[PDB]
């Protein structure tokens, strides 16, 4: 039926009280900066490298992801901030890598583009890692991988961080062998020079695309088989696309130049017998009633200062329409049913700490969502977990492992977006980066640390005095200092969304007005591959 | 003469052609399973960074280039040569025919929107544009060695005989067929490698020029 | 998207050259005598067997087909060359049978129609394994049987050929007992008399009609009863449609006459239940950039002339558009993807003879189509495997075997098209007749055999001479002329188009225009069943 | 076939033997140097195992 009215969540603030004032001048200050590095990190390796490379004739290439798909249709770009002041004299701009979801021919993929500008296309250990982090996003939703490889081989001086373990480069051809036996379709597109790791790239895919004159594959390079073999030879003669075009058998489509390479992608794309299906109900998108630059208002900076969660909820979801769940149980947890885009989702998001109600409220409601098939957004802003006696005599350490069991065991798609602190094994609770979300985005405010700065340095140093209290002498006023100093310093380095992002610990530090459509973004791609049944493990009682 | 075309009326060729390519992403989503979702609205929408798209027109004989902002709110932002126009605009049909609606620098005009294989045309109270669509080199595109281990039928030519280009050179036959060598070089046959009769091997050559 | 243009195939011929005029002339003599000796098959057992057939009230068969099936729907029609000049000096019109693809109540049934006028409808060999394909193709298909049994029993002195082997006629009554098991509707109608062997048609059948005073079931009829237990019965009330819908319960409908029994097997047909659904993507379909005729100027009647496959594939395919695979590397074999009526066909198509790397190609195309659920069409124009020394050092025969054993172990719908030659082993590696395909056509000027005669008489000469050098003496030119008389004779006269599908060894010999139209509702009748997972075997790299 | 034996200087395996090379191609070949044990049991790798005469 569907035609009776309802209530909508939110209220409108007081767009004239100091509070909000000082909250949307820090918080738009944060997103200023942001979006002037991401601007720096959009140049690449420089203009000198930028003339170089398109002297040879080749395009830049975000030029390539933009010729490559749909015209007019987003791209969801992943890591933007890997490898950013990472290594120490080294400066590596988006990782030397470019992964993002986009769409091409009406499928929705995942393009993964080596940025030659940078170190040659060399592979540094932050490239393996962005690498490896978009692989398996585009094997848990079952998109296609397309590469578009002008590789550089992996780097020398880091070469035991890039070689040996088990997510080191290898790994990357093991992706590409098991997604290709789950009809997980892999095209290469060589518009470089792949030297022997990136050799693999293209010879474990199911199409190729090699460009006249430009790309080349070879297994060893002609310094390679210098010091290897000892030999001179040609490049062009010894990989060069019409060797494997023609006798060798790598390639299996011919480029004229890059424009031809990323036509012939868009054919072999059409060509996959691919067709999306949803298993989901849909209904009617709508957007919120409030803006999103409120959100800069409510939220600010201070991450001592809390808020309202139903605020954030009220400005993403579906004409602000949200169906809570045991609203006065538990009110330190805030579960719902609302919808993103026509989608259903259950929303889980804190409001203080986390005490034994709150938990056994958080596991009723992801068994409910797994049972109905319902994607989850989990909204972190965390502090604790009660600490006390009286809470420790009841079982909070007995009702959060329940938590973290239905959230571990959970077979939907679950989407992690910190919106502010996120701490200890509250971290654990609410899906945090172990627990396999299909993304995790932050916001410019977050800290994410295992206790804060204070709490650890006070740890250490009870504990320190406790440990020599075994002969016993203090230095009070000096240790106090002395410990205060470099431990706040540390935790608040660490803590940092500029820190966390720099690795890959996360999928992007995103801006507080776009994260509704990058939550639709990320939710359509999730629902590519079709929802199993959830079992459970053994619920603690 | 022709008469060159004013900035003005290439940003409108250029929306033109973006709102076409929308038109066409709208009937995909609409024979959609997927319906309502995202990554259907043709709003270029980067995460934290802006798209700008470099299309060429070209306008008569010359070419020119223009960088397409996309714009968060929906307009475009069209630099053509160092000129910056803000570009506004959708489609609208009146029975059969189909209009494109613009709005450059605050300046409203309407004009009949007709886009034929490669030409953009636009009908106007003030003339006809007729701008066209570059189209790439890949889309207008379209010495001899024995193939099989086969006996030679009859060669052609001698040692100094001067031939042309789809000319007949040798015939040979392998196993159940036929088939005969023929010349896309140019120059004199200096050599005949193979006597009549004889056995040539695959990847051989047969003929040699100076 | 969809919106951006690419190439097509094929180029205009010269209309006016000596080569395409006389191809044209050639093949269209071809094509005018397949359709006169066509246009003599279809009046049946003649014109004096017709006025006693329907001096009895009774419709010719070809008008129950043309009552059964919808208004102005096509019929496919198989094998109407069966029994041509098979036996000695019997005519056995359309093999006594006629088995079509038809469309009834809009439901793609198969329809299996004994011809009565022809030998009182007995069974030749040749009508039992015309009979036999057709079940076949019914139960690899997924369609519903309608048998209109008019049937007079198996014939005497051929009883050998058609009684006791596996492929003899009690494997009829295998076919109706594993396709009703599988859920697949067998329906009868009995117009005529069916005697002892045709009685357990009707009988192992779902549903049944019989016609009033017309139609009759007996396990053994008069004579019979009179030669095997001596008695004298009348026919109409040993076996009548009183007795059997009344009595005995054999039939379930009763029908006045056969305009009645038409239109209760259309009421039938349409109570099945029955829903196609469709698991390949289907687009817009599009009529070629060319005509069918310029087929007759390019393909000729001259097997020791070749040409290029990429001409035909330009006339059959949707808008000429075919996305070529691996174009340069083995280049005697063209594969790729295209479209015919919006579904999606792989092509693998002969160019020359099968090397080493045309193999290779093959068996990556195959398994390429297979992991992406894509139908297979193979047309056939072989001559041989590219004997020597240097390809046997190479492994010529270990890279025939594994196209061989990927083209038997490929679970899509496979079609193929004889449009030349087709000999030896290389005839295994392009989806011969052993290898299940779900249909194979031919064209009017095609060859098949184990070699090509001069081969054949070549290799018994030298042979021969060999075997007899243990004593050794000479006969040779009497030797030439008396072994390159009638070897060259045999192997012309059972290669022939007519020869073998006097047999059943394809499902027709089809004009090169109909090819088209032909391709596509074999298309669409092979995508009733839901493609299934391949499993390979072990490739011997 | 999953795995092969092959005799020592008796078995031999080819697409085309020599009177079929004579007649196809027009070629003299020898039987044990076109498709013998060693050239398939070292170069081409249709055999697996290579065996000395039959009780091998
Ligand atoms: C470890 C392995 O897996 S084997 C790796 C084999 N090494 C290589 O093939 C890399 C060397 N060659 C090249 O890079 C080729 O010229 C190309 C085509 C890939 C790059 O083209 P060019 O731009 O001409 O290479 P160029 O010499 O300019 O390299 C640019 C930079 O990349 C560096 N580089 C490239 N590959 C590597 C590598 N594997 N390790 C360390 N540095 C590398 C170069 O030293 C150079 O120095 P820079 O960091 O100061 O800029
Ligand atoms: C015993 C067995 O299971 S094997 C044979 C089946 N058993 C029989 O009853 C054989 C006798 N025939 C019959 O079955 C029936 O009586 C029928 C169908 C022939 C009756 O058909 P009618 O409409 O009366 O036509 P008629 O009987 O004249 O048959 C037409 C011709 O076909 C031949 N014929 C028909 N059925 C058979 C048969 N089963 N075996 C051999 N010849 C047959 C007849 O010899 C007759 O010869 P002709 O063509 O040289 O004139
Ligand atoms: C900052 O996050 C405040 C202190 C952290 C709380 C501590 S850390 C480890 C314990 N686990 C937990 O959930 N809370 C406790
Ligand atoms: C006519 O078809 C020419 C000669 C046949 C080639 C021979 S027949 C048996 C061998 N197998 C094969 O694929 N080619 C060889």
């Amino acid at each position: 039926y569907h035609g009776d009215s309802v209530a909508s969540l939110g209220t409108q603030p007081d767009l004239g009280s100091a509070l909000y004032q000082e909250n949307y001048k820090q918080m738009k200050a944060l997103v200023n900066q942001l979006h002037e590095r991401v601007e720096h990190i959009k140049l690449g390796g420089g203009e000198k490298a930028r003339a170089l490379h398109i002297s040879r004739g080749k395009l830049l290439p975000r030029e390539r992801i933009d010729n490559l798909i749909d015209p007019g249709s987003p791209f969801l770009e992943l890591s933007q901030f890997a490898g950013y002041q990472l290594y120490d004299n080294e400066e590596v701009p988006g990782g030397g890598i470019i992964t993002g979801i986009g769409r091409v021919s009406g499928v929705e993929c995942m393009i993964i583009a080596n940025d030659a500008t940078v170190k040659g296309g060399a592979y540094y250990p932050v490239t393996v890692k962005k690498q490896l982090r978009a692989q398996e996003i585009a094997m848990q939703n079952r998109l296609p991988c397309i590469y578009l490889v002008d590789s550089g081989g992996a780097y020398l001086p880091r070469q035991a961080d890039v070689f040996p373990d088990r997510d080191h480069f290898g790994r990357t051809f093991y992706n590409q062998a098991i997604m290709s036996s789950k009809n997980i379709a892999q095209i290469a597109v060589v518009m470089g020079s792949c030297t022997a790791g990136g050799a693999y790239v293209p010879a474990m895919a199911d199409e190729n695309i090699i460009v006249r004159k430009q790309g080349t594959i070879f297994l060893a390079g002609p310094p390679l088989v210098k010091a290897a073999t000892g030999e001179e030879v040609s490049a062009e003669d010894l990989g060069g696309a019409d060797l494997h075009c023609r006798k060798s058998g790598v390639s299996d489509h011919w480029a004229l130049d890059d424009h031809h390479a990323l036509h012939l992608t868009r054919k072999v794309v059409r060509n996959l017998n691919y067709q999306k299906k949803l298993d989901v109900t849909i209904e009617p998108s709508e957007e919120p009633l409030f803006p999103a630059d409120e959100l800069y208002g409510i939220v600010g900076a201070n991450l001592k200062r809390s808020f309202d969660v139903r605020e954030v909820i009220a400005r993403i979801v579906d004409g602000s329409r949200f169906t809570e769940f045991k609203a006065f149980y538990g009110d330190t947890l805030v579960t719902g049913f609302a919808r993103i885009f026509g989608y259903p989702v259950g929303i889980v998001g804190n409001n203080g700490v986390l005490f034994s109600e709150s938990a056994k409220k958080g596991t009723h409601f992801v068994q409910l969502c797994c049972q109905r098939n319902i994607p989850l957004l989990f909204l972190q802003n965390i502090t604790g977990f009660m600490v006390g006696r009286e809470y420790e005599a009841e079982g909070i350490a007995k009702d959060g492992a329940k938590m973290v069991a239905a959230v571990a065991c959970a077979q939907v798609p679950k989407i992690t977006l910190i919106i502010g602190g996120s701490y200890g094994a509250g971290n654990y609770g609410m899906c945090g980066r172990a627990y396999s979300p299909r993304f995790l985005y932050i916001w410019p405010n977050a800290r994410i640390s295992v206790m804060g700065g204070e709490q650890a340095a006070n740890v250490l140093a009870t504990i320190t005095k406790d440990q020599r209290a075994r002969e016993g002498k203090q230095f009070s006023s000096a240790d106090e200092a002395a410990l205060k100093e470099p431990i706040i310093k540390k935790f608040e380095e660490e803590g940092n969304p500029y820190y966390s992002s720099a690795r890959v610990w996360d999928d992007g530090i995103i801006d507080p007005a776009d994260t509704r459509l990058v939550l639709g973004l990320s939710f359509s791609a999730a629902l590519n591959a079709p929802i199993e049944k959830t079992d459970f493990g053994i619920f603690r009682m | 003469s022709r008469k060159a075309a004013a900035k003005e009326s290439l940003c409108q060729a250029a929306l033109g052609l973006i709102l076409k390519e929308k038109a066409m992403t709208d009937t995909f989503t609409l024979q959609a399973h997927d319906q309502f979702s995202p990554f259907s609205s043709s709003s270029g929408r980067r995460l934290n960074i802006s798209y700008t798209r470099n299309m060429t027109l070209k306008d008569g004989k010359n070419n020119v280039a223009i960088a397409v902002t996309y714009n968060h709110d929906g307009s475009y932002s069209m630099q053509i040569e160092d000129k910056t126009f803000q570009v506004l605009g959708n489609l609208y049909s009146e029975g059969d025919c189909t209009y494109l609606k613009c709005s450059v620098n605050g300046v409203a005009s309407k004009a009949k929107l007709i886009i034929l294989e490669n030409t953009i045309y636009l009908f106007s109270k003030e003339g006809s544009i007729e701008i066209d669509i570059p189209v790439p080199k890949y889309l207008s595109s379209v010495g001899p060695l024995a193939p099989m281990t086969g006996t030679i039928e009859k060669v052609f030519v001698k040692a100094g005989d001067k031939v042309k280009a789809g000319d007949s050179l040798m015939v040979m036959i392998a196993m159940k067929m036929e088939h005969t060598i023929k010349s896309p070089k140019d120059g004199t046959v200096k050599k005949v490698f193979y006597r009549e009769g004889a056995q040539a091997n695959r990847h051989t050559p047969l003929v040699e020029f100076e």
